[PDB]
């Protein structure tokens, strides 16, 4: 058993095991949540006039 | 080169924000874009006017728009003025000094509310990002911050120290506890977006997108965690429409309350609150009607539930002004007689006084006792001119036109004309005539003061434009009838000419001032350029993708500019029709572009809000001019050349006038600090039987223990071994300190042990050297204690271990299929088993 | 956007909607203004030819070539109310949680994380709870609040407590709740749960590792012993 991606879509589910559901978290946390995803699959005539 | 200042600023009367009035029917407040101006209600004229400072164009001034002011608010007892900016900037004015004191910069959006505290000493502040900072005046810091709206903060209300109620756009009621700085309670207002919300007592009323409107009780003591805030019923204003804002305002003689629901349309509709005498004797009055009806006595109770609002809410008058409404003020409550003051979003002040008697008003509309237009314009100035003398400045709007002294920057005449596209002064500066997109050609005169002619049937269509003569006695009009007609004065009276008709519509027509070019714009981007005297055809300019919105010839006759819609400037030679450059000048279309006179600089307008000034030989933009908010209509030069005239959709005429520790050693300064007082207190209560610490708020096993844990693991074991001994004997009193606290023990169980460890087995020599019989002691009992909590933890293990195991062997038993044939049991399990892919090379 | 043939069109909603019938047995319902299909109805497997509306559309009925009627009503305000509601309980369950757990109220903050499966908030009740518990499993009312979980909610909180187990720096939290549900609860029907067995078997595998290490954590605390025993000579 390898946890993997939340298999609800509201929520976030990291490898560490943490579970975080968006309603939760804090738009500062959403917001550094995205960019840390955006990192990982980087390395892998009347008109015109008036 | 020298530099352009903008050395006036005039016509707009209120800009968008609120209106704070002032008693003195007294004076207000209103903003006019990045200034604020204060008005005589009673006179009509600018009492006087709030500039910060660095004038558009200094070098010092900023490059980008000025930030328009978005609310005012001012504390009548200190007489501050706190003014917001769009940008996210509060600043602190002193009406007596007329300057700025404080300076505020903690909002990333416009400011949508500002309310002072009833001491006058704490400003709170929400703004369209959502937050709600509450700012200390004496102190100059903002003391915390609210985050729990995620959308503009539409509406709150504190009138005490302790509690605040938040309104915010995404429709949430929040009610906050400022002592502990958090959310409360938590409701929705409106199935959509929350705007006004007015507390009065208990009463507690909030508006939404639709003409329903919610009443709440506002029970603060409670204490229940919930049901501070209740819903009591719901009814419904007659207007469709938003309401943007509520006020109350109480007689003081008979304690009768009002308020009105300022809505997104043309009226506000005003309220009244029912005495509570009032309320029960309806109440008993609609029982009898509803008992004499015949009802049950539980519908009867039910009903009046459902017209509970009835009983409390008294529709009293509703106003309705010519303009929409931009902003509203309670001005003076009387038993007499109630007064409203209003901004609309035509650039008006309207002071509204409504007398009444007892339930229901006198008159049955309300009365206009005062006005503010004489200094502004309702409609957007679309074309401007300047009179030969450089002293009449004639400006042309939608329904009116009206005329400014560029000294005095007073109107001095009105007249009314149709939707004026064009207007010129003609020669001696003292008479005006306009092309309006009716067809119509009218013609003012100054000291007459009245229209001296109009011609219905100039142009089958608007009139687009239209030029005179350097002689003055001949006129060109080009019109979307396809046509250009040239006029005569006679005396004095306009004959026809001559008629020009062309294959597309016209969009501007320039006459050389040598009188021998006639530019004329075309819809097909083509400007076709004709001999005056002759009207024999000379050149056909081509290549602008977007038509030509403006043309200007040089003094000389030798440069002609065509600015279009394409955000293109493009400088022609007259002698060959050569492109010399095109400039990509503006973000949008550049709609006027003027030669200064006797010279080849040159002046350009756009949509982008951008006046900008170039060089007509280096064709290079030797100035930005960032003062206007909005497109920027029409624009005007002196025929000296000394300022210049630019008008913007924001209705302001602007003048422009011409001038470290390392891992190890931050555990050891750790331990000093945390095993110092900890040193300290046992001998502070063995007698009786620091900053750093109380600064970051924690105990000092903590200190220590969350300086272990930043440590990496990698650099901890390397991070030990430097410590001296007598930093390890540091450490044992340390994790025996831990001990008693069995919370932090089993939170961070295994970093204690691993690092316990190391230590001894590093200097496990030099320790039981040591004949200390106190460490002894600490040993013995940080042995024990380690032993029952990790045997704890293992003890978990073990019993949840053998009863899961326990839980599957029980499922297996009763939903497993057996195979008393050992081979085919094998087969089951295989095919049953987990199967995972791996690679190999 | 019909695969076959429309054989019937209508006007809804007054100007601001049409609806169709196909050959293909598929009823769209489109949107004047934009041209595009906002909502397909299928209710038949054969052609349609007829296509009565009442009320605007609020009421439609259409009958498919083998005689079967679909009667279908509008219900958007009906859904439009029920959301509302939904929405307006759910917010008074999050502020009633972040008060609770502020406050310390553990046995209630952790009924309405449930409720809410907000796994970061159970996880912190969880945790600071078990913190207060170091100071019979967790505590009387919570222990007791954990019994009454029904046949859903445990096996959502196993979920929780196997992914948690994986983690070796939270597991502690994770094995001390699964010690109140065994205890607290019949075994007989904990196996009979749909998914149970599949959730136990990997919880077992990890919690065998967390028991070989802790106990080497015990093997070497005995150099202690050995540093007393050297010293006491």
């Amino acid at each position: 058993y390898n946890v993997g991606k939340a298999e609800k879509d509201g929520e976030i589910r990291l490898k560490n095991g943490v579970a975080m559901s968006k309603e939760e978290l804090t738009r500062e946390d959403k917001n550094r949540l995205r960019r840390a995803l955006k990192r990982k699959r980087s390395k892998a005539s009347t008109n015109i006039k008036l | 080169y020298q530099r352009f200042e903008q050395a006036a600023a005039f016509g707009v009367i209120a800009s968008n924000a609120n209106c704070v009035w002032i008693p003195a029917p007294g004076q207000l407040i209103t903003s006019a874009l990045e200034d604020v101006n204060i008005w005589d209600i009673k006179t009509g004229d600018l009492v006087s006017k709030l500039s910060d400072g660095l004038p558009p164009g200094a070098s010092d001034a900023r490059g980008a728009k000025p930030a328009e002011c978005t609310y005012l608010e001012a504390h009548k007892d200190t007489d501050l003025l706190a003014v917001g900016y769009a940008d996210g900037v509060i600043k602190v004015w002193d009406l007596m000094s007329k300057t700025v004191l404080l300076n505020f910069n903690g909002h990333k959006a416009a400011i949508t509310l500002l309310q002072f505290d009833g001491t006058g000493t704490r400003l709170i502040s929400g703004s369209k990002d959502s937050n709600i900072i509450v700012w200390d005046l004496v102190g100059e810091v903002g003391l915390y911050k609210l985050r729990s709206h995620k959308d503009s903060i539409t509406g709150f209300w504190c009138q005490g120290e302790d509690w605040l109620i938040s309104t915010s756009k995404d429709g949430m009621i929040k009610l906050w506890d400022l002592k502990t700085h958090q959310c409360i309670e938590t409701h929705i207002a409106h199935t959509g977006e929350c705007w006004g919300l007015a507390v009065k007592d208990d009463l507690l009323i909030t508006t939404g997108t639709d003409s329903q409107v919610k009443i709440w009780k506002l029970d603060i003591e409670n204490d229940k965690m919930g049901g501070k805030l209740t819903e009591m019923g719901i009814f419904e204003k007659q207007s469709k429409q938003r309401g943007l804002k509520i006020e109350f305002i109480t007689n003081s003689s008979d304690k009768t309350s009002f308020f009105y629901i300022q809505n997104a349309d043309k009226t506000i509709e005003t309220f009244r609150i029912r005495k509570e005498e009032e309320i029960a004797r309806g109440l008993k009055k609609r029982e009898k009607r509803l008992k004499e009806k015949g009802l049950t006595e539980e519908e009867i109770a039910k009903s009046i539930k459902e017209s509970y609002s009835s009983f409390i809410l008294h529709p009293f008058q509703t106003i309705r002004s010519l303009y929409k409404i931009k902003s509203a003020s309670w001005t003076t409550v009387s038993s007499s007689k109630l007064e409203l003051v209003l901004t609309t979003s035509s650039n008006t002040i309207e002071y509204y006084s409504i007398p009444y008697e007892k339930r229901d008003p006198t008159s049955p509309a309300p009365l206009k006792t005062h006005t503010i237009e004489l200094q502004g314009q309702r409609t957007d100035v679309r074309s401007i001119d300047i009179s030969d003398d450089n002293k009449l400045l004639a400006t042309a709007s939608n329904g009116s036109l009206k005329i400014w002294n560029i000294k005095t920057h007073k109107c001095i005449r009105t007249f009314e004309c149709g939707y004026a596209l064009t207007c010129k002064f003609l020669p001696g500066g003292l008479l005006v005539i306009l092309g309006t997109r009716n067809g119509e050609l009218q013609l003012f005169d100054l000291a007459s003061s009245s229209l001296l002619d109009t011609i219905e049937d100039a142009h089958d269509a608007a009139i687009w434009s239209l030029d005179l003569t350097s002689d003055g006695k001949r006129l060109v009009t080009g019109s979307a009838d396809k046509t250009v007609k040239f006029w005569d004065f006679k005396v004095l009276k306009l004959h026809h000419d001559t008629t020009l008709e062309l294959t597309d519509d016209i969009l501007c027509v320039r006459v050389s001032p040598d009188d021998r070019y006639l530019a004329i714009s075309l819809l097909d981007n083509t400007v076709k350029v004709f001999f005056l005297d002759s009207m024999k055809f000379y050149l056909s300019l081509y290549g602008h993708k977007l038509p030509v919105l403006s043309i200007d010839i040089s003094f000389d006759s030798k440069m002609i500019i065509t600015s279009s819609a394409d955000k293109n400037i493009k400088i022609w030679g007259l002698d060959f029709g050569d492109c010399h450059k095109s400039l990509f000048a503006h973000q949008d279309s550049i709609m006027n572009v003027k030669f200064l006179p006797q010279s080849h600089n040159f002046f350009s307008c756009s949509k982008d809000a951008v006046v900008k000034y170039w060089d007509g030989e280096k064709f290079e933009c030797i100035q930005k001019l960032y003062a206007h908010q909005s497109e920027v209509w029409a624009l005007a030069v002196a025929t000296d050349g000394g300022f210049v005239v630019s008008s913007s959709h924001d209705h302001s005429i602007r003048i422009w006038e011409e001038t470290s520790l390392k891992a190890g050693e931050r555990l050891m300064e750790a331990l000093d600090l945390g095993i110092a007082e900890i040193e300290g207190l046992e001998a502070y209560n063995r007698d009786m039987k620091n900053a750093v610490l109380i600064a970051v708020n924690k105990t000092p096993e903590q200190y220590i223990m969350d300086t272990l844990l930043r440590i990496r693991m990698s650099q901890l074991e390397d991070a030990l071994m430097v410590m001296p001994f007598s930093y390890v004997l540091k450490f044992l009193k340390f994790i025996d300190t831990v001990m008693q606290n069995k919370t932090l023990l089993h939170s961070h169980l295994p970093l204690i042990c691993k690092n316990l460890f190391f230590i001894i087995k590093f200097n496990h020599k030099e320790l039981v050297s040591q004949k200390n019989e106190e460490l002894k002691l600490q040993i013995n009992r940080v042995k024990t204690e380690l032993r029952s909590a990790l045997k704890s933890t293992e003890d978990d293990l073990g019993f949840n271990v053998q009863g899961l195991k326990f839980v599957k062997q029980q499922w297996n038993l009763r939903h497993n299929y057996e195979f008393v044939d050992e081979y085919d049991q094998q087969e089951k399990e295989s095919n049953s088993a987990r199967k995972r892919v791996f690679g190999t090379v | 956007g019909h695969t076959n043939a429309v054989q019937r069109c209508s006007f809804i909603n007054k100007q601001k909607q049409l609806i169709s019938c196909g050959a293909d047995g598929l009823i769209k319902i489109w949107d004047c203004s934009s041209g595009e299909c906002l909502k397909t109805l299928d209710g038949h497997n054969n052609r349609l030819w007829a296509l009565s509306t009442m009320n605007d559309g609020d009421m439609i009925v259409s009958a498919d070539a083998d005689g079967v009627f679909q009667f279908w009503k509008d219900c958007t305000e009906q859904e439009i109310e029920e959301e509302q509601e939904k929405a307006k309980l759910q917010v008074e369950q999050e502020q009633s949680l972040q008060n609770y757990m502020s406050k310390g109220d553990w046995t209630n903050a952790f009924l309405l994380a449930m409720t809410l499966d907000h796994p970061m908030r159970l996880f912190n009740v969880l945790k600071r709870a078990l913190g207060e518990s170091r100071s019979v499993i967790f505590n009387e009312e919570l222990d007791q609040a954990i019994s009454i979980l029904n046949d859903e909610q445990l096996i959502l909180l196993m979920k929780r407590c196997r992914d948690w187990n994986t983690n070796a720096k939270t597991h502690t939290i994770a094995q001390r709740t699964i010690r109140c549900i065994l205890m607290h609860h019949n075994i007989a029907k904990l196996s009979e749960i749909p998914g149970m067995v599949k959730i136990v078997d990997a919880i077992i595998p990890y919690t065998q590792r967390h028991f070989t290490r802790v106990d080497n954590l015990v093997e070497q605390s005995y150099i202690l012993d050995y540093a007393l025993v050297e010293m006491d000579k």
